[PDB]
């Protein structure tokens, strides 16, 4: 091998400004070589150089700029990309935004160093998603299910359950299992939560039993807000190599998909770039892609990832540019209702706007009932026309819903109070639930159903 | 020969450039990353590089291919998925077992060993050729029928010409002599990507573009060769649209590129189009995956690329046109184009226009669109290609104000409005009938008049249902279900038909995956005769009752025939021509003949 | 008949006229804004940059 | 004119970016110097020098910066500013955006080469527009008429069929006055130009002038999409500047159809932005008003002259909308707008025109007793009023019910029906006389009371009211 070298050691630092320090005389840069900044006090951070021009050298520190001396500080040069030391050992703990343990254990003995912001899979090397996954809610797994390599986020405004909504899916996540070995190893990304949340984190995951295949990304608001944009990459790094260097199937959560965008949006009007929508930056779209366009089935390995993040509806409106750059990346959605909230419903998802992209695919022969699409088709659009005529009631009177919208009406309302509600814990079956969904279906007329043939229900049969 | 001096981001400027000129293809580092001159200041340059930048050290090697943005144009492209830069994606992998995409890989544009079976044409020894003459054709697969054409700026006397059989691409075939040398020339072909393909001249296009779909093909038709937009705001997934245009075609080729597309998605067109077949006159079952080209790079892949990745996709199209056949392409999400030229331009600084977007961004949108269009091509014989273009552009937040689709419809002929409305209600087409229009109506009359005349007028009473259904709606709403004219019921009638039956098709059933456009015709005459025969009816009924205040009663009466109208399309297209159109007879008839019975009863 | 009439105008308004305008409003100050604004002032960072 | 100079050839390009290239140690370089760039390939391009400063010069480029280099691109300053050559063989012949002729014939033997934007009229030498055309479109003719030298914009938006009507009226103009009108001289010598255009567009109009006839009369100045952009600033100025010539150093009055105003405003952008300078409203050059008046004000009647120049520059909105820059500063310079409303095709009109905003400062002018019967303006006043008040009365109908709606309400929404039924509606070829026009304008006039019709004086009602 090519002899060693050590790391060169700077002290040229010409000047200082908003989170950026500027080098100069230089010898051999690197773009993005990770840089580990030590202050005249003896402290530490690192930093990304973000640009690099004739001997200049641009750094964004990590921990901030507070307390940097012109004449004093230090910077060291490791001549490479960030990299995370990946390995087999790293489930079952927990970790700091930036990947420093915090499970009171000794740091990660890697298998093999592997730099994040990885390279894309070969787009002929990707497969298509072709198994469901038993993520414990019925409503999911009835209707807009999930396909073992499908990305679905959850689209649920501020003061929502969502996160107890992720902490029950990743608790009662499994596989259809119709082994453990290769079973779900949940990674948990958690992109700038609350103390609070956090240690309801930590205590749900650590009571739950399943620590045993679990692997927390924890980093809090108070962290510095660049260490949260390498967060849900650190996480997504781990997850690749657990799910395809490894074998076993991993499905990723992420937390507060919006305060990413928040940390993209701060240090982009730090770097002063071309803003796009609500002053987001414009790249957002390459860089959200590079965060989901990740899970998927890769054809020469058995591994599998499956990505759920979890949105946050700034001012409650799907149009912000986070929630509009997510459903154009996503494949699909699971919405999560207020005014269902409001009802005194624990998941309270709206199945109007609730739709999965590769559910059609996600249903089959293997798994669910010849009839599952035309019953998901029926319970989609039907409610459609149950609240437009609960408008119209509305609008006009309780006399203006006829003969066939009295009934939309009854199905709107029998449909919010039995089929989509559940409990906590509730590991509703697939048949079981598809009953009372056909019989949602026959409150309105066996007849008078336009889309769906009356064959495809014949085919089932009641009790 | 080079060596860099700045790097930002996919922007890198080098040093010591003195030579260089504008648009020249440029190696980039000890990795060599394809890069691309464009701007020059001083005797450094500006260079903006295709492959990913991390990493890139001051002082890495640049050097010069003297060379704009080229393309292997050659035999063998169809079928095979190309990157942005077009490298092939499947000898990639094979030759590195890493899934992953390798950075520094330098993969040919096609195979230097294939042996194709090549058919030399009537040409002769001494014969006069000019550029773009078919010298000979060659065999790629079934249905290819590949043409090897002499690349343009070239001429001469044929001195030799390679007898048939096997060739590898080394090969030499013609050996022309101009001005007195003998220049040997090869199957492999290579064009500055950005400069168009030369053509003999424009023509006007008047071949209708079939997608299958009932709702395009009729209410806002394409031309072959026309120019298209689908902004298809997010929820909408007008990727299924795309993939059933690309198969269910009368183009003899598809290009299908997506920048910025998912990667989960060309993964389902590479693993569903081997697999499902298309129909030709010799009936034998043949693969749609030859028919089409992938020259799409994911989301995940660098930005820098999306502009190579649109002109690699497009002058593929323009030389697959200039053999004669009709080829269509769509450029799925444009907005990522859009969106790399504003990260692009600012690296450059250069100041925004409007909302971060460059000013030459109408420009470069208009020329990539004009490069559409149906053409005499060059050289011998006669061969009139065409090129259709059909992109998207998604508006962020779902706001046809944006920039980039404010350009397109300013430039773009036929223009189809998807609605998050008609999404949201699970309508499947969710095509707007209202914001779509057609500025090709006008060319399509004589194929029209040719096929079935009625067809004109039928749309356009269509039209004027669907505008005076809008209409009524929003007075309703603003009035009441109460105090509708039974006139204007009756109108609201069967236009509720055409929405629920004609405008909808489920894309995703044997029926409906395919509507042919005879049966589309019937269907529209069906719906429209049926309307009026109910103004008919309404005119004289032996008092204004019966004439149309009995159209409830019309209803009852006529259930039945209401619901083979709203059931006729359920039928398959399997069934054949014959079978649909007697059907459609007996149940016009059936329903005219009962209309008038009941209007008959009673007056 | 008048005050059904009138009772079908108000909620007619309340559900409606009111529903949509504010909407309106709300996408007019919000495409005022952050175009006009945000754009302008990134033009004259720009300019600044320039002459810098 | 004794002894002449031959052009210098510099080969330094210190810098190439956008569509320009920053020429260096340039002695002695002219203002608006019109150059020619020897690239190393050989090709020729032609460009401008936009500003000059000590011995720097920011030079654009008009087809493109797609093969400059510093080792071997040479350019020449010729040392004059743009003079494209004009002629009367100048007619019937179509051409390129910078005036090169692809009509597969031999260049223009120049009769005189005119420098482009042509001197600057003496303001007390003008003259009104004293006669007004027949348009053909009902819309155009009984309101807002279109006077010899005024300047009327069609304000349209995209799909509108703009470039449709702009065919029908280069095929429909007509003199008009007292239905009186060889006159080769009288011949409207149409220059179209049109700039950024799709290809469709653009055979479209070359077949559409083909085959109206008018081929020796017409001519055709391209400048499409696909062609470079900066062509573009300068094709309507070589169109003033042949009309100019044709009309007033030829003595034949002439008609000027702009196409895609908003196309130039792009160009304009373009190159400001290119350039690096504070931009002004939604980013555009603050110099655009003056562009626009440049580009506006090349046209009016003159009085030692027999010519004249009116011009029809169409103009699409870009979000279909006026506040934009171009339509504003438009408005603010054209003596008129005549509006195409999406709402009016929503309806499948083929002239899409809406009176209610359209209008032309000039019509009082236009309008003459030879030119149209007396009772014009009040045909005009009283549809005006008729038609505001008939808006007016449908929205409080609307509001309150249609059987809220009194006597005279149904009166004017029955008016508005069968006024956006018959007289607008027009079709793709209806040429007819402004006597017959106005006679059926009469019609609807009358089938309002003549009480009703307190706008109108008596006079002309006891005129025109029963005939």
């Amino acid at each position: 091998e090519g002899t060693l070298e050590v790391a060169m050691e700077y002290r040229t630092v010409t000047g200082v400004a908003g989170p950026l320090v500027i080098l100069d005389k230089v010898k051999g840069p690197k773009y993005y070589e990770i840089v580990n900044i030590r202050l005249g006090d003896g402290t530490m951070r690192r930093g990304q150089v973000l640009e690099v021009d004739g001997e200049k050298a641009v750094v964004q520190v990590f921990e901030g700029t507070s307390g940097i001396d012109n004449k004093f500080t230090t910077v060291q040069f490791t001549g490479e990309v960030l990299k995370t030391p990946v390995s087999l050992d790293m489930l079952g703990r927990i970790f700091n935004g930036s990947g420093k343990p915090i499970d009171n254990g000794p740091p990660i003995l890697p298998e093999a160093y592997l730099d994040i912001s990885g390279s894309s899979i070969n787009p002929s090397e990707r497969t298509y998603p072709e198994e469901m996954i038993q993520t414990g809610i019925s409503t999911i797994d009835v209707m807009n299910s999930i396909a073992r390599g499908q990305k679905i986020p959850l689209f649920s405004a501020a003061g929502l359950p969502h996160n107890e909504i992720a902490a029950q899916i990743c608790r009662q996540a499994g596989l259809v299992k119709r082994g453990e070995e290769d079973n779900f190893a949940i990674v948990f990304a958690a992109m700038g939560v609350n103390m609070e949340t956090a240690q309801f984190f930590k205590r749900d995951f650590e009571e739950n039993g399943s620590m045993e295949r679990v692997t927390l990304f924890l980093n809090l608001a108070n962290d510095p807000t660049i260490e949260r944009i390498i967060t849900p990459r650190i996480a997504l790094t781990t997850a690749e190599y657990l799910a395809y260097e490894c074998g076993k199937h991993v499905l990723v959560i992420l937390t507060d998909m919006s305060s990413y965008a928040d940390a993209l949006r701060e240090v982009s009007a730090a770097r002063e770039e071309v803003p796009g929508r609500r002053g987001y930056p414009g790249y957002m779209y390459t860089d959200l892609a590079q965060i989901y366009e990740r899970a998927g089935r890769i054809e020469g390995r058995k591994g599998s990832i499956t990505q759920i993040p979890i949105l946050t509806m700034p001012n409650d409106d799907i149009t912000h540019p986070t929630p509009d750059l997510t459903g154009y990346i996503t494949e699909g959605q699971i919405y999560i209702d207020r005014q269902l909230q409001n009802r005194q419903i624990y998941p309270p998802i709206n199945v109007l706007p609730s739709l999965s992209r590769l559910m059609k695919s996600a249903i089959g022969e293997g798994m669910t009932r010849r009839d599952h699409s035309d019953v998901s088709n029926q319970l989609y659009a039907n409610y459609a026309i149950g609240k437009d005529v609960q408008a119209m009631k509305a609008v006009v009177g309780e006399e203006a819903l006829s003969s066939e919208d009295l009934l939309y009406l009854e199905f709107l309302d029998k449909f919010e109070r039995k089929f989509v509600a559940q409990g906590a814990y509730d590991s509703r079956n697939i048949f079981q639930s598809l009953d009372l969904a056909w019989t949602l279906l026959r409150i309105f007329p066996r007849e008078l159903l336009h889309r769906i043939p009356g064959k495809t229900l014949d085919q089932y049969y009641s009790r | 020969y080079g060596y860099v001096r700045k790097v930002s981001g996919p922007v890198v400027i080098a040093d010591g450039m003195n030579g260089a000129a504008m648009y020249e293809l440029v190696r980039v580092g000890h990795d060599n990353l394809i890069g691309e001159i464009i701007r020059l200041e001083g005797d450094s340059a500006t260079i903006q590089v295709y492959e990913e930048t991390a990493g890139l050290m001051v002082n890495d090697p640049v050097l010069r291919t003297h060379k704009p943005l080229s393309v292997e144009l050659g035999p063998g492209i169809l079928g095979n998925i190309f990157d942005g830069i077009q490298r092939p994606l499947k000898t990639i992998a094979i030759r590195s077992g890493d899934v992953y995409i390798p950075r520094g890989v330098s993969v040919p544009a096609l195979d230097k060993d294939t042996l194709w079976e090549f058919q030399p044409k009537k040409i002769g020894e001494g014969d006069l050729l000019t550029g773009g003459d078919l010298y000979a054709t060659v065999f790629e697969n079934s249905l290819m029928q590949h043409h090897v054409a002499l690349p343009p700026d070239a001429m001469g006397k044929v001195t030799y010409v390679a007898p048939a059989g096997q060739y590898s691409l080394k090969d030499t075939v013609l050996e022309l002599e101009f001005q007195g040398v003998k220049k040997s020339f090869t199957m492999l072909q290579a064009w500055p990507v950005r400069t168009p393909r030369p053509v003999s001249s424009k023509l006007a296009a008047d071949t209708p573009l079939l997608t299958g779909q009932r709702v395009l093909d009729a209410l806002f038709p394409s031309v072959l060769g026309g120019t298209c937009a689908i902004p298809g705001a997010f929820g909408c997934g007008k990727t299924v649209i795309s993939q059933a245009l690309s198969k269910y075609s009368n183009s003899d080729t598809v290009v299908y590129v997506g920048c910025g597309e998912r990667g989960n998605e060309m993964a389902e067109v590479l693993m569903d189009f081997p697999q499902l077949t298309m129909t030709l006159p010799d009936g034998r079952e043949e693969s749609v995956m030859k028919r089409t080209t992938l020259v799409a790079n994911t989301s995940n892949m660098p930005v820098a690329a999306r502009e190579a990745s649109i002109y690699t996709g497009i002058t593929i199209a323009e030389y697959f046109r200039d053999m004669g056949y009709n080829v269509s392409m769509m450029a799925d999400s444009t907005s990522r184009w859009a969106e790399a030229l504003r990260e692009i331009s600012g690296r450059l600084a250069e100041m925004p226009a409007d909302s971060g977007y460059p000013a030459y961004l109408a420009a470069r949108l208009a020329s990539f669109y004009e490069r559409a269009g149906k053409v005499k091509c060059l050289g011998g014989p006669e061969r009139t290609g065409s090129v259709t273009i059909v992109g998207a552009v998604s508006p962020p937040g779902g706001d046809f104000s944006d920039p980039v689709t404010s350009a397109t419809l300013s430039i773009v002929q036929v223009f189809w409005g998807l609605d998050k409305k008609l999404a949201q209600r699970k309508h499947f087409p969710s095509v707007n009938w209202l914001i779509s229009y057609s500025k090709y109506s006008t060319a399509l009359e004589s194929f029209y008049e040719q096929f079935d005349p009625d067809f004109i007028n039928i749309r356009t009473k269509a039209r004027e249902v669907l505008q005076r259904e809008d209409d009524l709606n929003e007075i309703v709403q603003l009035v009441g279900k109460d105090a509708l004219a039974e006139g204007d019921k009756i109108t609201l009638e069967t236009a509720k038909l055409l929405r629920e039956d004609y405008l909808a098709q489920n894309a995703f059933t044997p029926y409906d995956k395919f509507c042919p456009f005879y049966k589309s015709v019937w269907m529209m005459r069906n719906i429209i005769h049926f309307y009026n025969l109910a103004n008919q009816a309404v005119e004289k009924g032996a008092g204004m009752d019966g004439q149309k205040i009995t159209y409830t009663l019309i209803k009852h009466r006529l259930g039945d025939l209401f619901y083979r109208l709203v059931s006729q399309k359920f039928e398959d297209p399997a069934e054949g021509e014959p079978a649909l159109v007697a059907k459609f007879k007996k149940l016009h008839e059936d329903l005219t003949a009962g209309f008038r019975a009941l209007e008959d009863e009673t007056r | 008949l008048t005050l059904d009439e009138a009772i079908k105008t108000t909620n007619r308004r309340v559900n409606a006229l009111e529903n949509v305008v504010k909407p309106r409003l709300e996408n007019t100050i919000t495409y005022i804004k952050g175009e006009l604004d945000e754009l302008e002032r990134e033009d004259f960072f720009r300019l600044k940059k320039i002459q810098g």
